[PDB]
């Protein structure tokens, strides 16, 4: 399904996995380091040992973490890119 | 009393590219990206600049500036910075790296996506300002663009600068931009003479 990731306070990698996103607090996205399952908002303050702590973070708020999280650039342009683009624009859109 | 209240000067890596935009009093917000129009009245386009020196990976990096930053202009001169692209935008503000705690000049502010902060305030700069200027009019002994900077902000578009990146100074990054405010030029300008 989704390969995803995010550039908070590092950068992680992960797998978004549409049927399970079936609640606000479902864990859907599973970590591609320890394999763990995140929630979307959780996911978005997980990234490994990458740290990143003498620069100041601004505006981070856990819940626009619809902004935060984005598809792999695993670039396969064709229509894989728009197809799975558009289900990341779903999975977005859903308990808001 | 400024005609502009800012005029911006895009780089990508050491390299100017482009003419230094200048934003009218008129227009409080401006929009810097990375699309289409090749002109420009509150949109200052990066997506159709020349570069001979830009480099595959600059290029890399020009693709990810998306919606870009939003500069906005309040009251008399205070500057405001909201994050339109998909990537976190690195700034550098003498506002900041006090607000948030650390010394002068000593800290990259990593500006959120969608996020929507101040980055400058005009008040806090003449007043700063004058101390400085004072404070160097103490140098007695016997027998100027040290202002600017406080006037001045500095803001990296994907790649951040700093102890926690592999760049050392904004001017390694691939793209970014320099913006001047011209009111709190003035006021430096203001601040020598009425000294
Ligand atoms: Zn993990």
């Amino acid at each position: 399904h989704m390969r995803v990731y995010h550039e908070c306070f590092g950068k992680c990698k992960g797998l978004l996995v549409p049927e399970l996103y079936s609640s606000p607090s479902a864990a859907c996205i599973q970590c591609l380091d320890c394999r763990l399952m995140y929630p979307p908002h959780k996911f978005v303050v997980h990234s490994h040992k990458a740290l990143e702590n003498r620069t100041c973070h601004w505006g981070f708020d856990s819940a626009n973490w619809r902004a935060y999280i984005l598809l792999s650039q695993d670039y396969t342009g064709k229509e894989e890119q728009a197809r799975l683009g558009r289900c990341l624009d779903d999975v977005k859109e859903k308990f808001d | 009393a400024p005609e502009y209240w800012c005029s911006i000067a895009y780089f990508e890596m050491d390299v100017q590219v482009g003419e230094t935009f200048k934003v009218p009093s008129s227009c409080p917000i401006v929009t810097v990206d990375g699309y289409v129009d090749p002109s420009g009245g509150d949109r200052f386009c990066l997506g159709q600049l020349s570069n001979v020196h830009r480099t595959e990976a600059i290029e890399r990096a020009r693709l990810h500036i998306g919606k870009g930053v939003q500069l906005e202009c309040k009251g008399e001169g205070d500057v405001w910075v909201r994050c339109l692209s998909d990537h976190a935008v690195f700034v550098q503000s003498y506002y900041l790296d006090r607000e948030a705690g650390r010394a002068p000049g000593d800290a990259v502010h990593k500006i959120y996506p969608s996020a929507y902060i101040k980055v400058f305030d005009l008040r806090q700069c003449h007043r700063q300002m004058q101390q400085q200027a004072a404070t160097a009019q103490a140098a007695a002994a016997a027998q100027v663009d040290d202002l600017r900077r406080l006037c001045i902000l500095r803001m990296s578009f994907v790649k951040g600068w700093g102890p926690d990146y592999p760049r050392q100074s904004i001017k390694e990054t691939p793209c970014w931009i320099e913006i001047h405010l011209h009111r709190a030029l003035q006021l430096l300008d203001e601040v020598l003479h009425t000294m």
